């Protein structure tokens, strides 16, 4: 029973995920998508000075 | 400055939380056995003494 | 794990960027592109002075 | 004078949200820690002291 408990405290440290560090990085994410999605969508409307020189 | 890449206030509240976690869960234990001394973690000499004070 | 927290910062403070300037940098450039072309369209209608003295 | 190369407002601007978000940060860790002595930074000589009264 004793090292039963203690290999599995072991096998946790290197199989599970940490919540406190995953959240954090998906929150980064989202924002990023946001930012990347408003500059691609101001990216695409470069080729428009052409019509006021023409 | 603001940025998005990096947090560094939230590595630092994940450091404190994981202290408290661990602070805790080591009470529980406590709470649970009984026993102030459940490893050498905890303290080595009174190990030994209390050793020869139970043969 | 206090130093790494304390090494992300200080590499934060050189590599990533600052967007309350950077948002007032590209407004900036907005407006000068906007007035670059009204200024070069108007500059290219210059020839014209010759039919009217001929 | 009505300019397009420079706006100073928005460098004052920049500069007040900048120090009002570093004073949020400093909160967010004291009350994450409990602690109102977290560097030396804050307070040197109850640094000194608390760790006497520590030991």
């Amino acid at each position: 029973a004793n090292t039963q408990a203690n290999v599995a405290d072991a096998k946790s440290r290197i199989v599970d995920v940490d919540f406190a560090k995953e959240t954090s990085q998906m929150t980064k994410n989202q924002v990023l998508q946001q930012t990347g999605s408003a500059m691609l969508a101001q990216a695409n409307q470069l080729p428009q000075v052409a019509l006021s020189l023409l | 400055a603001i940025t998005v890449n990096t947090n560094v206030t939230s590595l630092k509240a994940q450091k404190n939380l994981n202290t408290s976690a661990s602070d805790l869960a080591t009470s529980m234990e406590r709470l649970s056995s009984g026993l102030r001394i459940n490893s050498a973690k905890d303290d080595a000499a009174g190990l030994a003494i209390s050793n020869r004070l139970n043969s």
